[PDB]
């Protein structure tokens, strides 16, 4: 009936003139534009207690304020998570606290905080409080009095956070969360006497290790017969990256998986393809293994 | 400023020659006539208004506050505000950070000349207001704060308790205020105090600070224009630097009068 | 106005000035003796013969008909005129270049070992263990995609 | 039982007011109208989603509230039939009905319903219908309950805000629009509430259809 | 004509006066003698002789195209170059586009969306080859279509002047209903049709 | 941006110069770098990114426009007034090194992130020679033309940047220090400029 | 040496009408500039003197800018390049427009590359052709005498200090040519080939002049005399000196103040305020009280 040859283009300009077309051509071969298969992730490399004052347990820093750090890198993205410390004087979810992050994604622009920088800062605060990581009983201060000679047996700790994402290539909501969970386990609360903090003495933070979790995003892509037919078949892509996937994929699943088959947060947006219960169970099981490898990656 | 490329090549060729012909004909060691008014703000301890030949006008006010010097680091804070420019502008914070170094408490000005009790001391607030400007005003503000500090009067101390001051008598502020000069290099000639058209076609600029009859620490070499930016021979760095050592006493003799 | 080649400017100059002299001679408007429509037609057809001016397809005026032999002789004068003008110490400065040329490792301190790390993709097995893929595995998939991209030359239904 | 009124504002194309328990949200839809330079889309319709809290200025808490509401309405509107156009969708939360600092699920559930209603009154091309409900579990009985009150949230372990999409007379569920959850849950409880949330939203659109018919029908041929 | 080292760094002298080119500049140096006009490389790469020019990147970086975003930013679309654009705005007498690539075949990806990207304008007088005075741009292009148009005069006050008055120029990639349909293919000279959806839309095809 | 409650108070506690050079590892910009210096009781670790060249819409300048910005990292947060002061000094230097006439009607944006500045015992004087060597590596990675390499050194507050094997000075910066220390401070940075100059080329030629 | 004037104690050192007062109640008058009619009575809108020329009643304000009139020889620099028109900065209340058809193009009838030979900031001289409804001036460069200025230096004087004469430009001794504009934009350049050969010394239907881009080139004259450049610097000071003493600028007063500068024999001593009041007084007293 019809026979017309199409127009060919090199793979370099295929992703520029149409990210949707370049994304469909990769899925016909079982590959992604990130040179990865369907359920393939990215390796990570972290460095805890590297930028903190307590980096060397024997030779403490003379002038430093950071309590803990974590330089996370997944693929070509770079995440730096430092944590500063404060203190406030005081006179079921209400028994827990959270963090105050300042996400600053560097994309080469100037101005106030981007809509992306302000959405990650609040989603991190909302996930820490609901997952129950920092109980309010762990923020209390056993404040003594020095006369020097300091002694130990109302004040409460205030913990800040500043995350600087570099070389962004996709949704970095999952990278900041995983980097924060690593940087949380490395901070130490300095002792305080009567209020002044101690120069060398520190106390490890009481983190609820039962409810710790890690992040992992997924995507549901709907194919098409015009790129290598009643109905069709949809595939699941793990860990979205590159401008091609983030723009075309309009159906994602980001979840926080904890050990012992527990979950802390789930977002189920089904704008693009239809999200069947098949891919719901697959994303949940694919995240439990992701949280087990991250929690047992270096520690 | 904004000129045409036709006249930019004319001023470039006339200032880079061996005679070093200046636009207005002044010698490389000469200056332009300046009017300076002092003591006109009763609500402030010191005050000065300076008017340049090209129309640049700047006002400086000086306030004082008793503060514990054992907990107050810097005792000389300079607040610069340029009309028509934002407070967070790039050209405003640079001079704000540069003047804080030429008038640093302890370096540019010794803190012993404004101490009271062994615990408390006077903090000098230098408020700068630039009404109009056509070139780099760091050299004009230095001339304004100079006449303002030398015309400043602070209350006399009466004498560990809280200090008390006299009602009528007020002591004079005996402080040696550093001076800032601007030098522009055109190819191989040095120009002391450039103009709006001289600094627009120049190759590079020099900022020298003068205090206590000598060249003090805070000096710079910022470019005066982004068009013609050229590197200079080190022999030009010491030429203009030693050139101000000969004519700056003639500036202070005419300024401290 | 009528898109006349600039090479024929010497022709329209002779006709415009002749149109003006005749208009002044008989006290007529220049368009009465020759409108702009007829002017562009005479410079395009270039009627060399006495008949080409009077038997024109668009029509002529009274002054053009009475002066048909004169105008047909002017274009012949301009045609032979527009055709008449168309025919008518290194080595002393090279050694200075070579004598001036005679005037001429820590892996990491803190973050130099984490940032310059190249891409590393991993795969999850059935039990749940990481499986790193080699840089050659992703290279096989790269050329396999570019070769299969320019091999589409037919579309069926 | 929830209350809802359509067409309450006089200077917007479409207005709505969704009331559930104690949460009250008034929405306003205006479009298609001329967009700005940075807003216009070459092919489809642009959306300007803005939500505002009851107390204080619009902080970063409401910024994630706009981004989640944006993901619910974007696939619901046929954007391609309004090229180079804009639609302003402003949600004003009169009463929170919960704790603003500790929770933010009931306001998202009311902003979704209020925005959909105002999109119907304004006459914008909608591919389907929408319904959103809040879901939480009490730590005592550990069972799933819909629209929990303010006192039931402080004792909850995990909260949920399920948004669905209904077609064919408000019966067939085309796709799950939004399911935002935060707390402590597992896979067994996920489908335990997802199945219960699908039948509670089915009676919601059935109640929404009855409301949006008692007010649009008198304005037409009547 | 090649005694110089292979690679070159910013500041390495090349050869005396030879003529300059891409990656060089006549800088007069002084070595206790008269100022000699020395051609100095100002790029990281290999030097090439024809005309002296210093091309950036290594031979592996040119074949692998490691300087993708660096190649398009350095090579601006000159006169007569044929480019690939994307329709952004449709006016009654013109069609604003956005330059996405350029060839010398091989291309170069543009800047990654946000503004500050090269844009052009296809005038109605240069849309078709026949009947250049009366055309209907609404029947020729739609927003979101990839159009292959050759540049013309460079009055680049803001946009570029393009043309499609040929057979190999026009819409090379489009979709039904401005991206809401299926991928369409160019059949006739002014008729585009999608196989699956079966719908037809009038374009300015290029085959 | 949360910042937490305003009722909280911050914590209050009562020869040889190692160098590390890197480049790339950034996909947003065209060219980047990373310099690290650990000597005596002070460490420096800053990242530089060059987002350019970007064509400016509606511009008609004869040459390029450089935009350098220093941003506070996470340790030893300087005052914002002094950050832009060094930036204006950095622009005054690179406006004579970068080939501005090659990129008309376009600007170049520089982003230097002083991530980890640490002291172990004006403090910004020691960081200036490390920022200059990080931008030159990033500008060369972005395919931008620079007239010879640019470096600097420290000599008790005095910071002097040289060029052309130290033959001509491009910039001069001095704070604190002493008096009459000029020729010795120049030669202390002249030999230090050459130490940073050839080390940048050794890192930019590796693979 | 520096001359610094100092003070201390203080911040600094016909019929006159004010805005809002009644100037006349006679309706038999023509309301002019600086005047608003109201209730059959005439009031003044500015502060100045009353002028009664014929039946035209107007008020001449004290500080008045340049009023562009038809047929004025002015000097201005290009502010911006628009669609086939260039806004030129003449110094008035608005920007004067310069249509593309008001200048001599070398190509002619044969091309939107207008910025090639005339960009922003370029200085030139022209004549006011007409005016707009809002008062904006329209310039034209349809003469060989009007062209792009070069081989000199630009200066500015108040507009109310330029006297209108026959020849707008004058040739001065020392191979210097002055260009006096009524707007206050003076151009001091070396004498060119045009200002030297013209300022000092029936079958014809006219023809069109063939002018190339030789007058639009930014390339200045290569070899300018060192003795001539020092004369231009001596002219720029005496012009700003007479403007400092509110003295009308004419060709006879420019060369008169030039001889007074030879007494000091240096081009640097003229920027002082004391020498300006003396040279300015040497002209008002030795010329107006002698002729």
């Amino acid at each position: 009936t019809i026979e017309i040859h199409p127009i060919t283009f090199p793979p370099e300009v295929l992703a520029r003139i149409s990210p949707e077309l370049s994304l469909q051509r990769h899925l016909s071969l079982g590959i992604r534009p990130c040179l990865r298969k369907y359920e393939e992730f990215r390796d990570v490399a972290i460095e805890n207690n590297t930028l903190s004052r307590y980096a060397d347990a024997g030779n403490i820093d003379t002038k430093n304020n950071i309590l803990g750090s974590n330089v996370l890198k997944s693929g070509k993205t770079i995440v730096i998570t430092s944590i500063t410390g404060g203190i406030i004087e005081e006179t079921i979810i209400a028994n827990y606290a959270s963090v105050y992050p300042v996400v600053e994604v560097e994309r080469g622009r100037v101005g106030a905080c981007t809509d992306e920088e302000m959405t990650i800062s609040q989603k991190l605060h909302d996930s820490i409080l609901h997952s129950r990581i920092l109980p309010k009983k762990a923020l209390k201060v056993k404040a003594g009095v020095r006369s020097f000679s300091v002694l130990y047996p109302k004040w409460s700790y205030v913990l800040y956070a500043k995350i600087v994402v570099l070389s962004r290539t996709g949704p970095v909501f999952d990278l900041c969360w995983n980097s924060l969970m690593y940087a949380l386990q490395s901070v130490k609360l300095p002792r305080a006497f009567i209020i002044i903090c101690d120069q060398t003495k520190s106390v490890p933070l009481m983190i609820n290790a039962k409810n710790i979790a890690f992040a992992s995003n997924y995507g549901i892509v709907e194919l098409d017969p015009e790129c290598q037919m009643d109905k069709l078949n949809t595939v699941l892509i793990a860990d979205l990256d590159t401008e091609a996937e983030e723009t075309s994929i309009h159906s994602t699943i980001s979840i926080l998986a904890a050990p012992s088959g527990n979950y802390k947060q789930l977002t189920l947006v089904g704008g693009g393809a239809k999200i069947t219960p098949e891919m719901i169970k697959r994303s949940l099981l694919l995240s439990r293994v992701r949280a087990d490898d991250l929690s047992t990656r270096f520690n | 400023m904004s000129l045409s490329v036709a006249e930019k090549s004319y001023l470039y060729d006339s200032l880079a020659s061996t005679p070093s012909i200046r636009p207005d004909g002044r010698l490389p060691h000469q200056f332009r006539p300046i009017e300076i008014f002092t003591d006109f703000l009763p609500s402030s301890n010191g005050s000065s208004r300076i008017i340049a030949s090209d129309g640049s006008e700047c006002i400086v006010s000086i306030k004082s506050k008793v503060v514990d010097h054992h907990v107050e680091n810097e005792l000389l804070q300079v607040d610069v505000d340029i009309a028509g420019q934002r407070d967070d502008a790039l050209v405003v914070e640079t001079i704000t950070s540069l003047l804080n170094k030429v008038l640093k408490s302890g370096s540019g000005v010794d803190s012993s000349k404004l101490q009271l009790t062994k615990k408390y001391s006077f903090k000098i607030f230098v408020d700068v207001l630039v009404i109009s400007s056509h070139s780099h005003p760091v050299s004009l503000i230095s001339f304004a704060i100079y006449s303002a500090l030398n015309s400043t009067y602070l209350p006399k101390l009466i004498s560990e308790e809280l200090p008390t001051f006299h009602d009528y008598d007020m002591v004079k502020l005996d402080i040696n205020p550093p001076l800032v000069f601007i030098l522009a290099v055109v190819g191989n000639n040095m120009l002391l105090d450039p103009a709006a058209n001289e600094s627009e076609v120049a190759n590079n600029g020099l900022i020298i600070s003068w205090s206590n009859g000598k060249i003090t620490s805070p000096i710079r070499s910022v470019a005066l224009n982004d068009s013609n930016v050229k590197s200079f021979k080190p022999h030009l760095l010491k030429q203009g630097l030693a050139m101000v050592e000969k004519y700056a006493p003639d500036v202070v003799r005419s300024l401290e009068n | 106005q009528y898109n006349i080649p600039p090479e024929r400017e010497v022709l329209v100059r002779e006709l415009y000035q002749w149109r003006d002299l005749i208009a002044r001679r008989d006290d007529e408007s220049p368009r009465f003796v020759m409108p702009n429509q007829l002017l562009a037609a005479l410079v395009a057809y270039t009627p060399t013969d006495v008949i080409g001016v009077v038997s024109l397809t668009n029509g002529v005026t009274e002054h053009v008909r009475q002066n048909a032999k004169l105008l047909a002789n002017l274009i012949r004068d301009a045609l032979r005129n527009i055709k008449n003008t168309n025919e008518e110490q290194i080595r002393d400065v090279m050694e200075r270049f070579s004598v001036l040329c005679n005037s001429n490792t820590n892996s990491s301190i803190l973050l130099g070992k984490i940032l310059p790390r190249e891409e590393h993709d991993i795969a999850y097995s059935k039990d749940g263990l990481p499986n790193k893929v080699k840089t050659e595995d992703i290279r096989i998939r790269a050329q396999n995609f570019k070769s299969a991209l320019a091999n589409l030359e037919d579309i069926i239904f | 039982s929830v209350q809802a009124e359509i067409g309450i504002l006089d200077h917007v194309d479409g207005s709505s007011e969704f009331v559930s328990q104690d949460t009250k949200v008034i929405c306003s839809v205006t479009g298609p109208i001329e967009p700005k330079a940075r807003q216009e889309l070459p092919t489809q319709l642009a959306l300007e989603i803005i939500v505002r809290p009851a107390k204080g200025v619009a902080t970063t808490r409401e910024k994630v509230l706009e981004d989640k509401l944006r993901a619910v309405l974007t696939p619901l509107i046929t954007r391609h039939c309004y090229p180079r156009q804009l639609c302003q969708i402003t949600c004003q939360i009169l009463e929170s009905g919960e704790d603003e600092a500790e929770f933010s699920l009931r306001e998202l559930s009311c902003c979704i319903n209020a925005a959909f209603l105002a999109l119907v009154d304004a006459g914008i091309a909608l591919n389907s219908m929408c319904a959103s409900i809040p879901i939480a579990i009490i730590k005592d009985t550990s069972d799933i309950i819909v629209d929990p009150t303010a006192e039931q949230l402080k004792i909850s372990l995990s909260v949920h805000t399920l948004a669905l999409e209904f077609v064919n007379g408000g019966k067939v569920v085309k796709n799950v629009l939004l399911l935002d959850s935060n707390g402590d849950f597992n896979e067994d409880q996920l489908f335990s509430l997802l199945e219960l949330g699908e039948q509670k939203c089915q009676e919601l659109v059935t109640n929404i259809r009855r409301i949006i018919q008692d007010n649009i029908s008198p304005r037409l041929v009547v | 004509n090649f005694q110089f080292p292979e690679i070159a760094y910013p500041g390495k002298l090349i050869c005396p006066q030879y003529v300059p080119g891409p990656g060089t500049k006549l800088i007069q140096y002084e070595h206790n003698g008269r100022t000699l006009e020395a051609i100095t490389a100002t790029l990281v790469g290999t030097v090439r002789c024809e005309l002296v020019s210093v091309l950036p990147g290594t031979e592996k970086g040119r074949k692998t195209n490691k300087y993708a975003n660096n190649d398009f930013a350095n090579n601006l679309p000159k006169e007569g170059d044929i480019v690939l654009t994307r329709v952004t705005r449709l006016s009654l007498q013109r069609a604003n586009v956005e330059i996405l690539a350029v060839e010398d075949a091989t291309f170069s990806v543009s800047q990654a969306d946000l503004g500050e990207t090269f844009r052009g304008i296809i005038r109605s007088q240069d849309v078709r080859s026949t009947d250049r005075d009366r055309v209907k741009v609404i029947e020729c292009f739609k927003p979101g279509d990839i159009v292959r148009a050759q540049v013309l005069s460079l009055g680049d006050g803001t946009n570029y002047y393009l043309t499609t008055a040929r057979n190999d120029l026009g819409v090379v990639f489009a979709r039904a209903a401005n991206g809401a349909g299926g991928l369409m293919y160019a059949t006739d000279w002014q008729m585009m049709t999608s196989p699956v959806t079966g719908a037809t839309e009038k374009r300015k095809c290029a085959k | 941006r949360l910042l937490g409650p305003a009722a909280a108070k911050p914590m209050a506690f009562s020869s040889e110069q190692e160098l590390s050079l890197h480049t790339g590892f950034i996909e947003n910009c065209n060219g980047s770098a990373l310099v690290e210096a650990r000597s005596l009781g002070h460490q420096t670790s800053l990242i530089t990114a060059v987002y350019g060249p970007r064509s400016i819409r509606g511009s008609f300048t004869s040459q390029g426009t450089i935009s350098i910005q220093l941003k506070n990292g996470l340790l030893e947060k300087y005052n914002t007034n002094e950050l832009k002061e060094v930036s204006s000094f950095l622009m005054g230097i690179f406006n004579s090194v970068v080939n501005l006439s090659r990129y008309p009607k376009s600007g170049i944006d520089i982003f230097v992130y002083l991530t980890y500045d640490k002291d172990l015992t004006s403090q910004i004087s020691s960081l200036i020679p490390h920022c200059i060597t990080s931008i030159t590596l990033a500008l060369a990675d972005a395919g931008i033309e620079l007239v010879d390499m640019a470096g600097a050194g420290e000599a008790n507050g005095t910071v002097v940047s040289f060029i052309k094997n130290g033959e001509e000075i491009v910039g001069f910066w001095k704070d604190d220090g002493d008096d009459e220390d000029l020729l010795e401070c120049l030669d202390r940075c002249k030999e230090q400029y050459n130490r940073y100059r050839d080390l940048m080329i050794s890192c930019l030629m590796n693979q | 040496v520096i001359t610094i004037t100092k003070r201390n104690g203080a911040f600094q050192n016909s019929q006159i009408v004010t805005p809002g007062e009644l100037v006349t109640d006679d309706p038999i008058w023509m309301r002019g500039h600086g005047t608003y009619f109201l209730d059959n009575m005439t009031y003044s809108s500015v502060a100045g003197t009353v002028s009664r020329v014929n039946r035209l009643l107007s008020v001449i304000p004290l500080k008045g800018r340049y009023a562009p009139e038809t047929g004025d020889h002015v000097v201005g620099r290009i502010a911006e390049v628009g669609n086939k028109r260039w806004k030129v900065d003449i110094g008035g209340k608005q920007h004067a427009v310069l249509m593309l058809g008001s200048v001599n193009l070398p190509g002619g009838i044969l091309e939107l590359q207008m910025r090639s030979f005339l960009k922003e900031g370029d200085l030139l001289n022209a004549e006011v052709q007409s005016l707009f409804q809002d008062g904006s001036a329209s310039l034209h460069t349809r003469s060989l005498k009007y062209g792009k200025l070069r081989n000199g230096m630009f200066c500015q004087v108040p507009s109310s200090l330029i006297v209108r004469a026959k020849n707008h430009t004058h040739n001065l001794p020392g191979n210097i040519t002055v260009v006096l504009g009524v707007n206050g934009y003076i151009w001091l350049r070396k004498t060119s080939q045009m200002d030297l050969a013209r300022d000092t010394p029936p079958s014809i239907t006219r023809l069109e002049e063939e002018s190339s881009w030789q007058i639009y080139s930014d390339e200045n004259d290569p070899s300018i005399s060192n003795n001539i450049r020092q004369a231009i610097c001596r002219y720029a000071n005496v012009i700003k000196a007479l403007a400092f003493c509110e003295i009308g600028i004419t060709q006879q007063r420019i060369v008169s103040a030039y001889e007074a500068s030879m007494v000091y024999s240096n081009v640097g001593e003229l920027i002082e305020k004391n020498v300006m009041e003396s040279i300015g007084s040497d002209i008002l007293t030795a010329e107006k009280m002698r002729g």
